[PDB]
RNA sequence: CUAGAGUACGGUAGAGGGUGGUGGAAUUUCCUGUGUAGCGGUGAAAUGCGUAGAUAUAGGAAGGAACACCAGUGGCGAAGGCGACCACCUGGACUGAUACUGACACUGAGGUGCGAAAGCGUGGGGAGCAAACAGGAUUAGAUACCCUGGUAGUCCACGCCGUAAACGAUGUCGACUAGCCGUUGGGAUCCUUGAGAUCUUAGUGGCGCAGCUAACGCGAUAAGUCGACCGCCUGGGGAGU
């Protein structure tokens, strides 16, 4: 199966780091995780292992080709820049790099403050 | 938004302009609820901050 | 001195009922992403910033401004 | 902490005209016994000219940078979390690392005639097969593990 | 008689009220596609959720409340309070010119009103948050802090209750007393280009001389110098019982 142009999403919290790669339809093709590269605690939420997740979710990839990314980093968490540095490590084309942040003009109220 | 012709500029040109834009000091503060006397501790200490600051200077400025 | 002049852009005119119409006065006051400026960096006064806040909200009623870079 | 230390220096070694072995004899020494282990040394050198025709300084030579690693962990605590940090060792940390790993690993060769304990040992680290070579990997093998901490809170 | 007080006339500024209407971002539940092993959480874990296809990701629908940026020692209101946009009714303040009424004023025991929030009654409505509660963890012990869930409530209409660190810990009203730097709104004068200038009222801030104060500290927005009326205090517990 061949597509090229596809939309890489960044999804960063302050415990974990999810990548996927996506088609314009948005679609699945290959997702991994920082959990899923063996790291599973205070390690779990480096920036370094937010670049072990990115590369391996980049080289299923290259079963349908892909040639071109398009990435939407979205989360307040660390390995938000990391992340990016590890995806043309795998020689991909990056066009442009876009902020996806939902932030609500009033919204619901969040939790209690800790003590 | 970010465009692209090296890799390393096209990164400063992002991590700069989402900072220069914001959205990352207020996703910061969406993540415990302040009591609206609480926010008015915010509102209270900055002008005494920024009114001093105006006046501390002026020893600079002597 | 360029946050004296545009206390100017206002003031020096006659121009003080301000409308949502002209868009091309309205986008020198509307950051990159869409939120509105503050009035320590324009240096307007504030007789005026007020006006200026509601013409923005309008403006933005009727789609001729963008809210965020999402839409 | 005045930063206070200056350098004191060693080096003789007249009857073979070296630098490295000298200091090395030094990590053999026990409370002032010079002259016991410098024929120890020396008992330990001739064998492996008997055991090899190469010249055996470069037996030690090799078998030094088998032994010698590259980086390591050093606990820095946080105050309130116990960390450890993979760190570059210095470039004149690392001989020594190499000597203080090799004698204590003589020690418990558990042989007869102890200058033939520190002959096995220097024969071994110029193919790998050594107990100072598998010291010196595994804990190589630790800084990667650690490699999430080397940074961050480091 | 017109200096207090009030009226008539222009003119600005405002989250001051009440009654409807309409938005956009985000959260959740549900539907559908792709896709496949964990997600979530924390000093670290565990309870929990997962191939009976989760998180992610795209499309759609429904519903509820709050109103980023502007936003500020900034405004308005008698005080509590009041921030989306528009219509709809509606109160008061500022500022200028000018005529009129000719002391019509001040305070106020009793009495009358408006009273945050939690709570109470009948009816709606149920997104998130969350006492009571349940489980995990920590712990000699942990009902607690921390974690996963979660009900009354918070929301609306009508009625009630009347207290708060209801705070400027300072009753309302009137008159005099060196200065300087800010700021809201409004007229002035002024050479005019001003990033103008100075003066004057109505607010709202930072320093400061006399003066007062046990001291700290206030100092034309007095705790300074003086008037008019009212409320209240008399060692600590016992007891605002
Ligand atoms: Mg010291
Ligand atoms: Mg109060
Ligand atoms: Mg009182």
């Amino acid at each position: 199966k061949t597509v090229v142009d596809g939309i890489a999403h960044i999804h960063a919290s302050f415990n974990n780091t999810i990548v996927t790669i996506t088609d314009r339809q948005g679609n699945a093709l290959s997702w991994a995780t920082s959990g899923g590269s063996g790291f599973r605690g205070s390690r779990k939420s480096t920036p370094f292992a937010a670049q072990v997740a990115a590369e391996r979710a980049g080289q299923a990839a290259l079963e349908y080709g892909l040639k071109n990314l398009d990435v939407n980093v979205k989360g307040p968490g660390p390995g938000r820049e990391s992340a990016v540095r590890a995806l043309n490590a795998c020689g991909y084309k990056i066009a442009s790099i876009t902020d996806v942040t939902p932030i609500p003009h009033n919204g619901c109220r969040p939790p209690k403050k800790r003590r | 938004k970010v465009k692209e012709e090296p890799f390393d500029v096209a990164l400063r040109r992002f991590k700069r302009s989402c900072e220069k834009a914001g959205a990352l000091a207020e996703v910061r503060s969406r993540e415990f609820y302040e009591k609206p006397t609480a926010e008015r501790k915010r509102k209270a200490a900055a002008a005494v901050k920024r009114h001093a600051k105006k006046v501390q200077r002026e020893q600079r400025r002597r | 001195f360029f946050r004296r002049r545009r206390f100017c852009r206002f003031t020096a005119e006659g121009v003080k009922e301000i409308d949502y119409k002209d868009l091309n006065t309205l986008k020198a006051y509307v950051s990159e992403t869409g939120k509105i400026v503050p009035s320590r960096i324009t240096g307007t006064k504030a007789k005026y910033q007020r006006q200026l806040a509601t013409a923005i909200k309008r403006a933005r009623y009727l789609a001729l401004l963008p809210y965020t870079d999402s839409h | 902490r005045r930063r206070v230390a200056a350098k004191r220096e060693v080096l003789a070694d007249p009857k073979y005209g070296s630098q490295i072995l000298a200091k090395f004899m030094n990590h053999v020494m026990e409370s002032g016994k010079k002259a016991v282990a410098e024929r120890i040394v020396y008992g330990a050198l001739d064998k492996v000219k008997e055991r090899g025709k190469a010249d055996p300084l470069e037996t030690f030579e090799k078998a030094l940078d088998a032994i010698a690693p590259l980086v390591e962990v050093k606990s820095r605590r946080v105050g309130g979390a116990t960390y450890q940090v993979p760190v570059e060792v210095r470039p004149s940390r690392r001989n020594a690392l190499a000597m203080r790993w090799l004698v204590d690993f003589a020690r418990k060769r558990g042989e007869k005639s102890m200058a033939l304990r520190l002959a096995g040992e220097l024969l071994d680290a110029a193919e790998g097969k050594g107990a100072a070579v598998k010291k010196r990997e595994d804990v190589h093998r630790m800084a990667e593990a650690n490699k999430a901490f080397s940074h961050y809170r480091f």
